[PDB]
């Protein structure tokens, strides 16, 4: 009904109401997968405790699935889709309606993590994590901008395309084609703002 | 197309090469000079209609 908080240590304890609503919606689909039992009070009541160690737990949830994915590998990683390892955790960032990083704190932590992941895995002769392919709609989300802007950014040569398409065809938004390390670096280099 | 509409071609579609098969000829390494020769005959044959 209102916020009214002070000494807001948890990442769920600050902000405008729309964000506070979005954070709960996200928590629910992701951890309350059990079918509705109209436990309208009890089901959501737990979300606050959950977030109290967030700055240090979210990363472990992401780390766990890097390893479980790795041991099930069937192709060299540089032809593997980003989605096969992280399971659309990126798309879920779109459920909070705000676009910028300083307000959408879920996206802010996911990017933090991916930047570190790339940093500890530099390029060498054998491919490794960080060379995964992103689709056009994924870069748009990580770069905090609409899709048409990515097409314009490609056209000017600020980033490379890795898969050669056939002639008399087009690459659709859903096709996986940019390397992760290329997107992370470009964003640090030329996409920052006061937000 | 008739200097009017530029054709529909997507950007990436012109970065492709165009392969071709050609014959060529070069002087091999370490030859000091090349020679060319021919013969010529001249006849006094414009004096009368064939």
């Amino acid at each position: 009904y209102g916020c009214s908080f002070e000494s807001s240590n948890p990442l769920l304890a600050i902000g405008s109401l729309s964000a506070r609503f979005g954070a709960l919606y996200w928590y629910q689909q992701r951890y309350l997968s059990d079918h509705e039992a109209v436990r309208d009070d009890r089901a959501l009541t737990k979300a606050i405790g959950h977030f109290t160690a967030w700055p240090d737990a979210f990363w472990r949830e992401l780390q766990q699935m890097v390893d479980d994915a790795l041991v099930r590998q069937t192709k060299p990683l540089n032809h593997t889709d980003f989605v096969d390892v992280f399971g659309s955790v990126v798309a879920d960032c779109r459920q909070i309606p705000m676009r910028n990083t300083g307000q959408n704190f879920i996206l802010k932590n996911l990017i933090g993590f991916l930047t570190d992941l790339v940093a500890r895995h530099p390029q060498c002769r054998v491919a490794n994590v960080g060379d995964l392919l992103l689709s056009a709609v994924d870069a748009a989300t990580l770069l905090s901008t609409s899709v048409e802007q990515v097409r314009r950014l490609h056209h000017e040569g600020f980033l490379p395309l890795s898969i050669r398409p056939a002639s008399r065809n087009t690459v659709s938004p859903h096709r996986a084609v940019f390397h992760l390390r290329h997107v992370v670096e470009l964003r640090q280099a030329r996409m920052q703002s006061h937000h | 197309d008739a200097n009017l509409k530029p054709k529909n071609i997507e950007r990436y579609e012109l970065a492709y090469s165009n392969p071709q098969t050609i014959e060529a000829c070069y002087v091999p390494p370490n030859v000091d000079e090349l020679y060319c020769r021919f013969s010529l005959r001249v006849e006094a044959n414009s004096m009368r209609p064939y």
